[PDB]
C-alpha cells in the first residue's frame, strides 16, 4: 500500500468506499452523485496521510488545507467536515503530538472515567483534547492496566502485555513513532524438547506441527460445512471438534486396515479353493497315469478296442495334465499378488503416544493465545476476528510496554489507589462512589455529567460484585457479561546472573508428558541481551499454577532446565517473578474470549451506552450517561492492546459528540 | 468445499461418533475387535494353504507323458477308422480330442470324416448312444 491508498488501509478503512459510520456524519454524500463521493474519498484519504506522515505534530485544518489541491481545496466546509470527523474519532490527532492550538481557556463538561489503563488513557487524552474536564479514578498504584512491566535494575520483563501483533494498519504504528518505543522482531524458530530433556527430531516436528494445522481446518470443515456447531442442546467447543476430529481420524485408520486385511483372506480363500482343486486333479491324474500304464503293459499286437484304450487314457492324461499346469500358473499369480498386499499395509496407527504429545504442545500454544482451554472456546466463533490481523512481522517492547502507558497519562488528572465501589448514573448526572485502597476507611464523592467505565470484563463479572451500580446494568447488558468467557494467563520471570542457554535461540519449548499439563511450563522465552528467562503458563494449567507458591514453581522450572541444559549448569535465579491475574483482584483474568454459546455480537452489547430513566414521570428521554470501553468492547479488534487503545478513543468521539456537539454534520 | 486432503470427515461419521458419550469408543472398539476376528482368520486359512501346499509336493512330473508329435497323414487306414468310431463312441463331437486320439488326423480331417463315413459307419446312432452318457 502506497499514496493516498495506502493511509487509508493504515487507518484500516477502504480507500474506495465510504464506510457506514462516515454514512451517518455525511449521508448528503453517500447518497448524492458518485463524483461527490470520491472527492469526499481523496480528501478523507489525503487528510490520513497526511497526519501519519509526521504524527507528532497536529494537524491542524489550516494545514490540511493547505497541501490540498484543486478541485479538492475548493469546498472548504467539506475539507473542514471531513478533518473535524477524523479528529473527532481519533483518525487523526490522536495519542501523542505536540498542539498548536494550546488547549481551551476553560473546559466544558466533565467526565469521570474508571480505570487508568490503555483503553481509560486513550479516551482521556481525546476528551481532555477536546476541550473537557477529565478525571481517572485508578485501584491500582500505578497506570497501564494489564500493561505491566517488571524492571529491577537493567532488568526488563513484561508480566502483562508483550506482542504488538504487526504493523500493517496497527494504531500501535503510531503511537510507537510518537513513544521512544524499541521494538524487536521475533525468531519464529522454536525447537522442542521432550520431558526427558533430549529434543524433537526435525522428522516429527514438521510432520506434527503440519498435522495439527490441518486438525484446525477440519473443525472449520465441520462448522461451516458440516454445521456441527451443538451437540445436545448445548454449543459445541473447539476442544469438542477437535476430539471429534482426531477419533474420526483413527477411526479411517482402522478402517483401512480391515479393508486391506481383507483383500487378503478374499486372496487366500481363492488359493485355497486352487489349492483344493489342484490336489484333486493331482489324484485323478496319479490314477489316470497308473491306468494308462497297465494298458500300455498288453504286449503287441492288440486288437484296436486295447489300441484305442491306450490313446485314449494317453489323450485324457495329456489333457489333464494340461490343467493342471494352468492352475499352477493361477497359483504363481495369486501367491505373489498375496506377497503384494502383505508388502504394502496401511499406517499402523494416527498418532503414537510420542506423536500425541508433541501435539498437545501445539494445542498448549492455542490455549496460549487465546488464553483458555480449547474446551471453552466457541467452535464458530473463535476465529471471528481473523479478517482484521494486521500484516507484517510481530514485534516486542525491548524497553517495557509499560512505556506506552506511563507516557500517555502525561498530563492527566489520575486518581491512583482509588477503588471505585458504586456508579450511581440519574438523568441528570452521575456520580461515583470510591475509597482509597489503602485504607477503605476513607470514602471519595465525584460528580459528573457522563461515567466511561474501562473495568476489566472479569471485574463486571464478579460474584458478589466489586463495583455496584445504581441502578443494576439492564439484562442485556448483564447477560452478555455472562456469555463472554474471560480467560486466565501466567508467566514466570526468572532473573539469572548470567546466560547459559543459545543466544541465538529467541526461545524453546517443553513438551508434557501428559495432556492435562500441556501447558504447564511449555514455553521459554529469551528476548533482551539481560540474563532473563520467560516461562509461560497456559490452558487449565494456568488456574491450577496459581494455587502454587512461588518457589515450588521455580523449582518446576529449574527441574526443566536441568534435563535440558545440564543438571549442574542451571544456576539459581537472584529474582523470580510469577503473575497471577485470575487472583488479581483489578483483574480477575486475562483477556476476554468467543465462549461457546456467545458470539462476536455480545461484544458490540458491550459498548453500547446505558440511558437512564427519565426523573419525573413524563419526562423526555434523557441523555446517555454511562458509556463502556475497554478490551472487551471492540467486537474486530478484541484481547489486544490495540483494541482497548482503539476502544478509548470510539467512546471519546462518541461522549463528545454528544455533550460538545458535532458540528460536522451539515 | 471439501476437507484437508487426508482427512476423513463424512456426515455419515461425525454423527455415529458422537451420539452418546461412550459412542466414541464403541465404534473403535468394534473395529479393534474386528482387526482381530480379520487377522487371525487369515492365519487358519493361511494354515491351511500351507498344509495343502505340501500334498502337492514334487508336481505331476512323475506322471506326465513325453511330446510325440507325428506328421498328420491323409489316407485313412483302416486302423485308424475304427479309432475313429471309438473316439466318436468316447467323446462325441469333441474333434479336437478326436484328433489327438488318432494323432495323424487334422481337426478338418476329423469334421470330414464325420460326413464321409457318415453313411457306413452309422455316426448317427454311435452319437446318440454317446448322449446317454
Ligand atoms: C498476561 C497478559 C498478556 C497479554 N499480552 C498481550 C499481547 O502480547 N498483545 C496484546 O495486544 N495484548 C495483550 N494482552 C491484553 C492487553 O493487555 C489488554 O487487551 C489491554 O491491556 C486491556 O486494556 P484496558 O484498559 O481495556 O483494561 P486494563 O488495562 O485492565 O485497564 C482497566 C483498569 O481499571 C482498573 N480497575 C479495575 N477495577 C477497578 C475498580 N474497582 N476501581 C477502579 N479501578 C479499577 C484496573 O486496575 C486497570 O488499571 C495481554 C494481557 C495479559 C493479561
Ligand atoms: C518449528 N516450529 C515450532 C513451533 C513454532 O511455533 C512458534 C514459534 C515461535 C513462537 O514464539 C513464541 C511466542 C511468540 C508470540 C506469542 N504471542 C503472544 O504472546 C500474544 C500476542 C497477542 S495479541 C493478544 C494476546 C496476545 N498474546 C498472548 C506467543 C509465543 C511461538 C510458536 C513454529 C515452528
Ligand atoms: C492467522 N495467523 C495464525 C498464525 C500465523 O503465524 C503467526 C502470526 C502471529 C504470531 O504472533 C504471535 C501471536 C500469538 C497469538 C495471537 N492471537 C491473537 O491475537 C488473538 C486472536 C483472538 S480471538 C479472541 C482472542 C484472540 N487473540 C488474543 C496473535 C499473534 C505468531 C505466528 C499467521 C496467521
Amino acid at each position: 500500500p502506497s499514496g493516498v491508498e495506502g493511509a487509508a488501509f493504515q487507518s484500516r478503512l477502504p480507500h474506495d468506499r465510504m464506510t457506514s459510520q462516515e454514512a451517518a456524519c455525511f449521508p448528503d454524500i453517500i447518497s448524492g452523485p458518485q463524483q461527490t463521493q470520491k472527492v469526499f474519498l481523496f480528501i478523507r484519504n489525503r487528510t490520513l496521510q497526511l497526519w501519519l506522515d509526521n504524527p507528532k505534530i497536529q494537524l491542524t485544518f489550516e494545514a490540511t488545507l493547505q497541501q490540498l489541491e484543486a478541485p479538492y481545496n475548493s469546498d472548504t466546509v467539506l475539507v473542514h467536515r471531513v478533518h473535524s470527523y477524523l479528529e473527532r474519532h481519533g483518525l487523526i490527532n490522536f495519542g501523542i503530538y505536540k498542539r498548536i492550538k494550546p488547549l481551551p481557556t476553560k473546559k466544558t463538561g466533565k467526565v469521570i472515567i474508571i480505570g487508568s489503563g490503555v483503553s481509560g488513557l486513550a479516551a482521556a487524552r481525546q476528551l481532555q483534547s477536546f476541550g473537557m474536564d477529565v478525571t481517572l479514578l485508578e485501584a491500582r498504584d500505578r497506570v497501564g492496566g494489564r500493561v505491566a512491566t517488571f524492571r529491577k535494575g537493567n532488568y526488563v520483563a513484561d508480566l502483562g502485555a508483550m506482542v504488538v501483533t504487526g504493523l500493517g494498519g496497527n494504531p500501535m504504528a503510531v503511537v510507537s513513532k510518537q513513544v521512544n518505543m524499541e521494538l524487536a522482531k521475533i525468531k519464529q524458530k522454536c525447537p522442542l524438547y521432550e520431558a526427558n530433556g533430549q529434543a524433537v527430531p526435525k522428522e516429527k516436528d514438521e510432520m506434527v506441527e503440519q498435522e495439527f494445522n490441518r486438525l484446525l481446518e477440519a473443525t472449520s470443515y465441520l462448522s461451516h460445512q458440516l454445521d456441527f456447531n451443538v451437540l445436545n442442546n448445548k454449543p459445541v467447543s473447539l476442544g469438542q471438534a477437535l476430539e471429534v476430529v482426531i477419533q474420526l481420524q483413527e477411526k479411517h485408520v482402522k478402517d483401512e486396515q480391515i479393508e486391506h486385511w481383507k483383500k487378503i483372506v478374499k486372496t487366500q480363500e481363492e488359493l485355497k479353493e486352487l489349492l483344493n482343486k489342484m490336489v484333486n486333479l493331482k489324484e485323478k491324474i496319479k490314477e489316470l497315469h497308473q491306468q494308462y500304464k497297465e494298458a500300455s503293459e498288453v504286449k503287441p499286437p492288440r486288437d484296436i478296442t486295447a489300441e484305442f484304450l491306450v490313446k485314449s487314457k494317453h489323450r485324457d492324461l495329456t489333457a489333464l495334465c494340461k490343467e493342471y499346469d494352468e492352475l499352477a500358473e493361477t497359483q504363481g499369480k495369486l501367491e505373489e499378488k498375496l506377497q503384494e498386499l502383505e508388502a504394502n499395509p496401511p499406517s499402523d496407527v494416527y498418532l503414537s503416544s510420542r506423536d500425541r504429545q508433541i501435539l498437545d504442545w501445539h494445542f498448549a500454544n492455542l490455549e496460549f493465545a487465546n488464553a483458555t482451554p480449547l474446551s471453552t472456546l466457541s467452535l464458530k466463533h473463535w476465529d471471528q476476528d481473523d479478517d482484521f490481523e494486521f500484516t507484517g512481522s510481530h514485534l516486542t517492547v525491548r524497553n517495557g510496554y509499560s512505556c506506552v502507558p506511563v507516557a500517555l497519562a502525561e498530563g492527566l488528572d489520575i486518581k491512583l489507589n482509588t477503588a471505585v465501589r458504586q456508579v450511581r448514573y440519574t438523568a441528570s448526572g452521575c456520580e461515583v462512589i470510591a475509597v482509597n485502597t489503602r485504607s477503605t476507611s476513607q470514602t471519595f464523592i465525584y460528580k459528573c455529567d457522563a461515567v466511561l467505565c474501562t473495568l476489566p470484563l472479569g471485574v463486571l463479572k464478579q460474584q458478589p460484585p466489586a463495583v455496584q451500580f445504581v441502578p443494576p446494568l439492564p439484562e442485556w447488558k448483564t447477560s452478555a457479561v455472562q456469555r463472554m468467557g474471560f480467560g486466565n494467563l501466567n508467566k514466570v520471570v526468572l532473573c539469572f546472573d548470567r546466560v547459559f542457554w543459545d543466544p541465538s535461540v529467541n526461545l524453546f519449548g517443553h513438551v508434557g508428558s501428559t495432556t492435562a499439563s500441556r501447558g504447564e511450563l511449555f514455553l521459554f522465552w529469551n528476548l533482551y541481551k539481560a540474563p532473563i528467562l520467560l516461562a509461560l503458563v497456559a490452558g487449565e494449567a494456568a488456574g491450577i499454577m496459581e494455587n502454587i507458591s512461588d518457589d515450588v514453581i521455580v523449582g518446576r522450572c529449574l527441574a526443566i532446565l536441568k534435563g535440558i541444559f545440564g543438571s549442574s549448569a542451571v544456576p539459581q535465579p537472584k529474582e523470580t517473578v510469577v503473575s497471577r491475574w485470575r487472583a488479581d483482584p483489578w483483574a480477575r483474568g486475562s483477556y476476554s474470549y468467543v465462549a461457546a454459546g456467545s458470539s462476536g455480537n455480545d461484544y458490540d452489547l458491550m459498548a453500547q451506552p446505558i440511558t437512564p430513566g427519565p426523573s419525573i414521570p413524563g419526562a423526555p428521554q434523557p441523555i446517555p450517561r454511562l458509556f463502556f470501553a475497554g478490551e472487551h468492547t471492540i467486537r474486530n479488534y478484541p484481547a489486544t492492546v490495540h483494541g482497548a487503545l482503539l476502544s478509548g478513543l470510539r467512546e471519546a468521539g462518541r461522549i463528545a459528540d454528544q455533550f460538545l456537539g458535532a458540528m460536522y454534520t451539515l | 468445499r471439501k476437507p484437508p486432503k487426508g482427512m476423513f470427515l463424512s456426515q455419515e461419521d461425525v454423527e455415529a461418533v458422537s451420539a452418546n458419550a461412550t459412542a466414541a469408543t464403541t465404534v473403535l472398539r468394534q473395529l479393534d475387535m474386528e482387526l482381530v476376528s480379520v487377522k487371525r482368520q487369515i492365519q487358519n486359512i493361511k494354515q491351511t494353504n500351507s498344509a495343502l501346499k505340501e500334498k502337492l509336493d514334487g508336481g505331476i512330473e512323475p506322471y506326465r507323458l513325453p511330446e510325440v508329435i507325428q506328421k498328420c497323414n491323409a489316407r485313412w487306414t483302416t486302423e485308424e477308422q475304427l479309432l475313429a468310431v471309438q473316439a466318436i463312441r468316447k467323446y462325441g463331437r469333441d474333434f479336437q480330442a478326436i484328433s489327438d486320439v488318432i494323432g495323424n488326423k487334422s481337426v478338418v480331417q476329423v469334421k470330414n470324416f464325420f460326413v464321409n463315413y457318415r453313411r457306413r459307419f452309422n455316426i448317427d446312432e454311435v452319437l446318440q448312444e454317446w448322449e446317454a452318457e
